[PDB]
């Protein structure tokens, strides 16, 4: 055993906060349904 | 408006809002008349929005 | 000791963990979606450092 050969320095970053799921965040309504409108636009189920 | 709560919002209004510039709005609408002057000159309108 | 500096040291050249932006967020969205106005988007939490 030999010590300067076995220490040595670190390299280590310092306090994250690792997040999952994720999306949550995502804060989303909807229109009323009958105002759909497809790639159209000009809008789906439109017989009234 | 009615184009607005229609449509979703497109955080445009939000944005001009929030950036603070000249505009207005169309439509059916609830007025509220006030007196004491003091409210005026706290320029107190520009609270609501 | 050097076979154990070894080990735990790729274990901090490969901390599998990327950053972190509303962006990215916004992002892990089908391109789609976002462009069918029919759903409305927007965000709320901030996001730190």
């Amino acid at each position: 055993f030999d010590f300067r050969n076995s220490m040595h320095m670190l390299t280590s970053n310092l306090t994250f906060t690792v997040y999952s799921d994720l999306l949550a965040f995502v804060s989303a309504d909807t229109v009323e349904p009958i105002n759909a409108v497809a790639f159209d636009n000009m809008r789906i189920m439109n017989e009234l | 408006l009615e184009e607005l709560m229609r449509t979703g919002d497109y955080a445009q209004i939000t944005n001009m809002l929030l950036n603070n510039q000249p505009v207005a709005l169309v439509g059916a609408l609830p007025f509220v008349t006030d007196s004491s002057v003091i409210s005026l000159i706290a320029k107190l309108d520009a609270t609501v929005f | 000791h050097p076979i154990d500096y070894a080990f735990n040291e790729y274990f901090l050249q490969h901390q599998l963990v990327e950053p972190l932006n509303n962006d990215i967020i916004f992002n892990y969205i089908p391109e789609r979606i976002r462009n069918d106005v029919n759903y409305i988007l927007n965000m709320d939490r901030n996001l730190p450092s």
